[PDB]
């Protein structure tokens, strides 16, 4: 999951 | 009003290539700077990052900022018919392209209708010839599904295990280097030990017809980060969460 190091 | 002339038209044939895999639908930003996309895959794994500065290009025009919804395949297929301008207009629902290299052909492409990642330092990066990174991607996915990378100062290290059995390829940093663009180097603070889909680093090595160079940034549990040059341009950037 990259949607949890994106801000 | 957005006008933009490029004389090297294969640059953006290679970047349409290098995506439209990936990535069906994207909102190019086009500012006066230059042209960026952002966008992650349908399946939310990675997210690639496009820059493309206004220098790059013979002439330039972007009077204010605009977005465009563009699907990648029609704009790929497009581009398969190509000296090129793009333009839209201001209130547009079509970006044109006019193509060159008496002959001149149109086309009018129809136009469809947030999340960013923080800027770091890395624990450890890669330089490495791009062909030998497709090449090695490309051979262990033949193995496995997953690739573990281990970057350490004096080499970077790649292993993949399924059915047949597993493999172990190992990079050694260069030391007598005849040409820059043949090296292997390595900037380590810190080891890195990570596993990544090798499906999605095949989907990124598309890219390698772009740069002969492919950079590789690792932390512990952050993404991957691979990186080509898009040369006198900008850069196209893949972001790839570990397992």
């Amino acid at each position: 999951d990259i949607t949890r190091f994106l801000v | 009003m957005f006008e933009a002339r490029l004389v090297q038209g294969s640059i953006l044939k290679k970047v349409l290539e290098a995506l439209k895999d990936l990535i069906n639908e994207a909102c190019w930003d086009i500012s006066s700077s230059g042209v960026n996309l952002q966008s992650m895959d349908s399946s939310h794994v990675s997210l690639v990052q496009l820059t493309l500065r206004s220098e790059g290009f013979d002439t330039y025009r972007c009077d204010r900022n605009l977005a465009m919804g563009v699907n990648l395949t029609s704009m790929s297929k497009i581009l398969k018919c190509a000296i090129i301008t793009l333009r839209a207009e201001d209130n547009a629902d079509t970006l044109a392209l006019v193509f060159e290299a008496e002959k001149v052909s149109d086309y009018e492409m129809k136009l469809m209708d947030q999340l960013g990642i923080p800027e770091q330092e890395y624990s450890c990066v890669v330089k490495m010839p791009s062909g030998e990174f497709a090449r090695i991607c490309r051979d262990l996915s033949h193995i496995g599904d997953a690739v573990v990378i281990s970057c350490a100062k004096d080499g970077v290290k790649f292993s993949a295990s399924g059915e047949l059995g597993n493999g172990n390829i190992k990079l050694s940093q260069t030391s007598n280097v005849d040409k820059e663009e043949e090296a292997v180097t390595i900037e380590m603070n810190e080891p890195v030990q990570l596993t990544f889909a090798l499906r999605y680093l095949n989907f990124f090595t598309k890219a390698t017809p772009l740069s002969s160079t492919v950079t590789l940034s690792m932390s512990a549990d952050v993404p991957l980060v691979v990186e080509y040059k898009i040369a006198d341009m900008g850069h196209l950037k893949y972001y790839l969460a570990p397992k």
